């Protein structure tokens, strides 16, 4: 369609509109509603842009664009054919920062410990965090296991 | 795991054996991340266009082992599930974007020397260690080979198995394959040049693709087997789920649970 | 059609506007296949993710045009539908693969010197024509930038505009997008190095991508204009719906149609 | 799975399964049912195996897979995911041939007519046919368009 909307830009991110089907050509739901407000009830959505009825949103900030929620099951939800602008990044592997947890508070500054840190309360985590990654035989064992060398020489590099 | 050699006794105490009860199947693997809560790749658990959904009845899970077959009397712990996790948007009609699970142990297993907790990634080893061209390690019993002449049977590692495999470059990473490599994965694998053969194949799923840190000397979980176009072939390079980023969500599940 | 020349008074008499007669305003082209049928890219009628279902008493027609607005008082044909037949696997889900639609008009045009039918190819002069290389042309009063910076008004030709493409390798093709191309899908474009652009922009879907023939020279249809990422892009490729392989469908929609 | 069912050759031509779902993860409907029956009347359904009740099977030898019908409108199918053996064939433009049209009838052999070929009865596709391709301003009026030329040495290639 020529007389169509203008270039949806920023992958969707911004977007206000109002189609509501999905890509597979399916409906969507009620972005508040008994099935979609208990999805939601987990991720870490972001404003920028209401939630409006059941109108193909991009909350998250998913990079491959907006989406509706299709029924109640995980996954049940599908992206929409909204008509980016340009292709999506391309994020050299650490490229794509994802700024981690927080002491269950967000935003850390007076952050301090011994040596280690946890970030899971303990209380519902369970035990063994603290001293995670040491393995008993060899870690606390001070013994080194055959090829851990090879990962080694890695890091730091070869050429 | 595909060109890989065996594990050593004690190696990976984290590699934990995801396998259904009836029939007694061994389905993926994962990781013990703490005392009662194990991490896995979703995909093991439900794929709809297959047909799998296995609920907590259906499944037991065991930790602390070597032969992935042989009651290791002493070692081991078989233990039931309870809770089973899998991320909202674990986009399972496309391209198993978010193939992260997180099941829940019944009772709170007892560490041993053999059964211990890997670590959850933070931002700051997180960045050094993320580096096409570093190394890391993918364990499992997932099959030897990627085929057989009959029976599965006789492509069955006997013992644990062990490769060490390398991070590649986001953009070769994207060029192997139609199949949509989001945000939150990462392939590795050898180059074509390179020599070295080695990779993650079927049955491999869930189990972990841990990191030496150098600093602090533990040993910490970057990614998780989740999906590959066959085994070793010459071109496609495995991928696994990026934890770190998926990190958040761990975080937000565990500690809502109750206190 | 972008970095295409305006077409002579006369230069494709089977161009087809299609237009909705309310509210008023271009939808796409076609083509004129005979005194009573046309042929047209599918997506112009049919695509649910976007809302797209109009039916026959929602679009005319108009044979014989050549400004893209002007009554033609002289020359040109609205008439009114009666089929829209879409292809039972037309795949608007995921790739528009058998973009192809069948109009019938209501009552049989009038022929003329403006108004003239274009032939569908046969396996033997399509054997001969369909290699890389040779060109085709492609009509339309689809936009000629790829955008504007207010109101799409100021990228609409206004009159009828050609450009000639020529054919490319389908492995080229394939490299050029993610997009899973299909057996029946062609595309048409010149290459970063060659040094001439042109192409069939949005709002060109349904004109046909025509070429000679060197024997009996007369004028076939070899595809649709179906999709395309952006508009003139140095390294992709416009992709057209193959008519030929599809020429055995149309056989069975027409002939059933009555006697 | 890794004890799971063997390899899927030549694309699920001859995949005789049960597997009744898309991979959209959804349903699947009967190929006689009426729905079904009805799209699939005017395609081009080869035998190769059974239609065997509403089982993902390549009727049509699509290769791209076999697949289900989801409804009863155009497009409504899905592939299945059949997990199919080795990468799809990518015919060289031409190289997917396509054995289009006899004379309404099987088989042409005994073919020959004037210099072209009218494959549409007249009765049903109607009027035009026989002097198509011809421009009434042009190649009728022995008259040459602006860049037919510039069509022409493609053929004759610069190389
Ligand atoms: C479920 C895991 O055991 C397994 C990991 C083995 C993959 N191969 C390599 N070299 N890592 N995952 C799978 O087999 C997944 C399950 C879904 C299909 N699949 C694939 O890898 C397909 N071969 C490719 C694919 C299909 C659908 C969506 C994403 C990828
Ligand atoms: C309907 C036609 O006017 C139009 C033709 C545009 C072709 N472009 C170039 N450069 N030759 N078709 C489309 O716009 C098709 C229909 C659906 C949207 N679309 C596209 O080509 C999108 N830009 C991308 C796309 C989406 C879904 C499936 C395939 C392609
Ligand atoms: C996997 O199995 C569970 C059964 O335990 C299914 O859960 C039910 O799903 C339906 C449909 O979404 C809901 O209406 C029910 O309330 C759910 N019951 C429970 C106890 O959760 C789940 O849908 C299955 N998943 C699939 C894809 O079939
Ligand atoms: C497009 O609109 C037409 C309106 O005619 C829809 O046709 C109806 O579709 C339903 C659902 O498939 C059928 O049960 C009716 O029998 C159809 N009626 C007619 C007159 O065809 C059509 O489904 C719509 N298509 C889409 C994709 O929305």
């Amino acid at each position: 369609s020529p007389l169509l909307e203008t270039c949806v830009p920023d992958r969707g991110r911004e977007y206000r509109g109002r189609l509501a089907v999905t890509t597979h050509g399916s409906r969507c739901l009620a972005w508040s509603s008994e099935q979609a407000k208990a999805l939601s009830k987990d991720q870490d959505f972001n404003p920028a842009v209401p939630l409006a009825e059941n109108f193909c949103r991009n909350p998250d900030g998913d990079e491959e664009g907006a989406w509706c929620y299709v029924a109640d099951q995980p996954g049940d939800f599908e992206y929409c054919d909204l008509n980016y602008c340009e292709e999506p990044v391309d994020g050299d592997l650490g490229d794509r920062l994802g700024e981690d947890p927080d002491p269950d508070a967000a935003i850390e500054g007076r952050t301090s410990e011994d040596h280690f840190q946890p970030f899971f309360n303990e209380k519902t985590f369970g035990a063994g965090e603290a001293d995670c990654g040491l393995r008993p035989l060899f870690e606390k064992k001070q013994v080194q296991d055959q090829t851990e060398k090879e990962l080694f020489e890695s890091y730091i590099e070869g050429r | 795991i595909v060109e890989g050699q065996d594990a050593e006794v004690g190696l990976s105490p984290w590699q934990v054996m995801l396998f259904r009860k009836s029939p007694q199947e061994l389905l993926c693997g994962a990781s013990l991340i703490s005392d009662r809560w194990v991490l896995t790749a979703a995909h093991c658990l439900l794929y709809p266009p297959w047909d799998k959904n296995f609920t907590v009845d259906d499944l037991l899970v065991r930790i602390g082992k070597h032969s992935r077959t042989r009651y290791e009397r002493k070692v081991e712990k078989i233990s039931m599930l309870d809770k089973i996790y899998i991320h909202p948007r674990y986009n399972w009609k496309e391209n198993l974007d978010r193939d992260i699970a997180l099941l829940k142990l019944k009772r709170p297993i007892e560490l041993s020397d053999y059964i211990h907790p890997v670590c959850l990634p933070d931002k700051q080893t997180a960045a050094k260690l993320l580096h096409a061209g570093f190394k890391g390690r993918v364990t499992g019993w997932g099959n030897r080979r990627e085929t057989w002449t009959t029976s599965v049977a006789e492509v069955q590692p006997s013992v644990l198995q062990v490769v060490n495999l390398p991070l590649v470059e986001r953009p070769v990473c994207k060029a192997s394959t139609r199949i949509r490599i989001t945000d939150n994965m990462f392939c590795a694998g050898y180059k074509p040049g390179e020599g070295k053969r080695g990779d993650a194949c079927e049955g491999d799923s869930g189990g972990p693709f841990v990191m030496k840190s150098p600093y602090n000397n533990r040993w910490y979980q970057m990614g998780i087997v989740s999906w590959g176009e066959g085994c070793d072939r010459d071109g496609k390079y495995g991928f696994y789920t990026h934890v770190f980023r998926l990190k958040k969500w761990i975080q937000k599940v565990i500690d809502r649970l109750g206190s």
